[PDB]
């Protein structure tokens, strides 16, 4: 993928996850879990909707369309109607098959960049009280307890309070 | 030996597969169908309004009043108009209909009309005889003739010039129909209409024809070597239509007040009425839609999805289905 996080540097999904497009797993003393992000699931939905409705709008809608009769003698004129019919449904079977494979390309390159945008968020928050440690997992220099895990889901995590039991623990 | 947050994505046990540019087959978590594959099988109403199913009988035959073709004649307004791969009732005193093609084209915008007598049988020619039949219209093994037309005949051996003439007080569209017979040879001629120079001429503000028999043996259909054309034209409101002849007349007698429509048409359907209603008719069935396309058939009636070719139209709407 374009962003290099699904399929890529976070290899695989979570059956577990069941709430939502991305989000969270935690490991601490009082146990482990799934949570998803809320906020960045409902915003890639407000856009795929978006996306999904753009397509329906564009197409309109088809009124009547029938077929054209002609007599022995209006042969030129047959093939010249028949030409217009194929004509057209050349151009929009063209049309839809590639809005949709490049729609299709674009939706998940969107998914790719939300969750990369998503683990940039948390690293950021971090900074040197965790360490990375690849497939998208930080190991916490400090006790993170469900309340700490709960302020890193929703972007208040409070970094100064656990610096110093950090530095001591990266010694 | 530390506490643990990861940040990753949703999956799940979708097998939906969606297309891309660089890569086919990609499973996704979620998915949505944008190609209408489903129809009911059945024609419908469209706004509650029934179609008109010709059956057997094709527009020539409705219009003229082949006999085959008599339950149509109650029939006054419709939604769309179904022809049957057997609509074969057509003409039956065989001939050319002139423009039909145009005619057909016509009725497609008309939503209902009505059928009146525009030259009632018994006080419009009282100097010839309206009562020929031939055995190519037969009705239940008798010989008969187009319930809208009339044939006019000698009376007591002599054929008078006739002018008779009609105004279009209606307020919309009149079609009229009117026929131009061809005997196979003179004796005929002279035998129905005793002026073997004859001619027939019709008359508008708008319209203007003259006919003239031309009498020749011809390969026989239907069993007849004669032949009827057969023509028809629009007056308009307020307009006054004028026959004139000395022989080889067939008459109109019923005519049709049309009203204008929008979103009608004609089409050829092998499938049988239901009790349903739809915004969208196919010829192989009824739509009920929001999607955008459809690869259903391209002749449709009503509010419908665009006809394509595509067998799949899938767009993805979730993510790489990648469980673990
Ligand atoms: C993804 O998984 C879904 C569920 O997961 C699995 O389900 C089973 C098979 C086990 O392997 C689990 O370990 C696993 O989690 C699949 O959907 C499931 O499909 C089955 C069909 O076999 C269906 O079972 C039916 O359930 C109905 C309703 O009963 C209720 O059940 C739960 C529990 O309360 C509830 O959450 C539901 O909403 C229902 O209210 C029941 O009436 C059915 O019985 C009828 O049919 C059986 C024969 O199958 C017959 O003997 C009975 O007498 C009766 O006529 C039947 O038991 C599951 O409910 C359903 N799960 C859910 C959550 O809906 C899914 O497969 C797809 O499932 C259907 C929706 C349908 O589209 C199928 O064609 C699909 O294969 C699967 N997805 C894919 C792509 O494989
Ligand atoms: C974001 O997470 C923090 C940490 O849990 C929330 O702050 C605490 O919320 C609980 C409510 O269950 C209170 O009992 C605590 O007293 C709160 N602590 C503080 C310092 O306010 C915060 O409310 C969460 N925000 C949202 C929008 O969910
Ligand atoms: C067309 O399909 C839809 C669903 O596929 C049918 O749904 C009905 O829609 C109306 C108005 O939105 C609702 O009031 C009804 O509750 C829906 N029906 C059911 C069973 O939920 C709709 O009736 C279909 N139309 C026809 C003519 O078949
Ligand atoms: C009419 O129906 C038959 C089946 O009874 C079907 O095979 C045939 O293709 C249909 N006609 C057309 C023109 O599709």
């Amino acid at each position: 993928g374009l962003f290099g996080a699904i399929a890529g540097f976070i290899e695989g999904g979570w059956t577990g996850m069941i709430d939502g497009w991305y989000g969270y797993h935690h490991q601490n003393e009082q146990g482990s879990g799934y949570a998803a992000d809320q906020k960045s699931t409902q915003n890639a939905i407000n856009g795929i909707t978006n996306k999904v409705n753009t397509v329906i709008e564009k197409m309109n809608i088809q009124f009547t369309a029938v077929g054209k009769e002609f007599n022995k003698l209006e042969k030129r004129m047959e093939n010249l109607n028949k030409k217009v019919d194929d004509g057209f449904l050349d151009i929009w079977t063209y049309n839809a098959e590639l809005l949709v494979l490049l729609e299709n390309e674009r939706t998940l390159d969107f998914h790719d960049s939300n969750v990369k945008n998503l683990y940039e968020k948390v690293k950021s928050q971090l900074k040197n009280n965790a360490k990375e440690i690849g497939n998208g997992c930080f190991e916490f220099y400090h006790k993170c307890d469900n309340e700490c895990m709960e302020s890193v889901r929703n972007g208040t995590y409070d970094y100064p309070k656990y610096s110093e039991e950090s530095k001591l623990n990266r010694e | 030996p530390g506490d643990t947050i990861c940040i990753g994505y949703h999956a799940n046990n979708s097998t939906d597969t969606v297309d891309t540019v660089l890569e086919k087959n990609v499973t996704v978590t979620h998915s949505v169908n944008l190609l209408e594959d489903s129809h009911n099988g059945k024609l419908c109403r469209l706004k509650g309004i029934a179609p008109l199913q010709l059956g057997k009988c094709n527009i020539a035959g409705w219009l003229l009043g082949n006999p085959e073709c008599d339950p149509l004649l109650p029939v006054r307004s419709w939604s769309y108009i179904v022809e049957t791969p057997n609509s074969e009732n057509g003409i039956c005193y065989p001939g050319d209909f002139i423009d039909y093609e145009e005619l057909r084209e016509q009725l497609s915008s008309v939503s209902s009309f009505e059928r009146f007598e525009i030259f009632p049988k018994e006080s419009s020619w009282p100097n010839h005889n309206t009562n020929g039949v031939t055995a190519a219209c037969s009705h239940e093994g008798k010989s008969s003739f187009y319930r809208n037309l009339l044939w006019l005949t000698e009376k007591e051996g002599s054929y008078p010039k006739l002018k008779n003439s009609y105004v279009n007080k209606k307020g919309k569209e009149v079609l009229v129909l009117w026929g131009i017979h061809h005997p196979p040879n003179s004796k005929e001629q002279q035998n129905l209409y005793q002026n073997e120079n004859a001619y027939v001429s019709v008359v508008t503000s708008n319209y203007n024809r003259r006919f003239t028999p031309e009498i020749a043996e011809r390969p026989k259909v239907r069993d007849q070597a004669g032949r009827m054309n057969y023509y028809w034209t629009l007056l308009k409101p307020g307009d006054t239509i004028i026959f004139e002849a000395n022989g080889n007349l067939i008459a109109p007698m019923y005519a049709f007040a049309l009203s204008r429509g929008f979103g009608s048409g004609i089409i050829t359907s092998n499938a049988s009425m239901h009790e349903c209603n739809t915004k969208c008719q196919t010829p192989l069935g009824a739509i009920n839609s929001s999607l955008p396309y459809q690869n259903i058939h391209p002749v449709t009636i009503g509010e419908c999805p665009k006809y394509v070719r595509s067998a799949k139209l899938r767009m993805v709407t979730g993510l790489r289905n990648i469980p673990s």
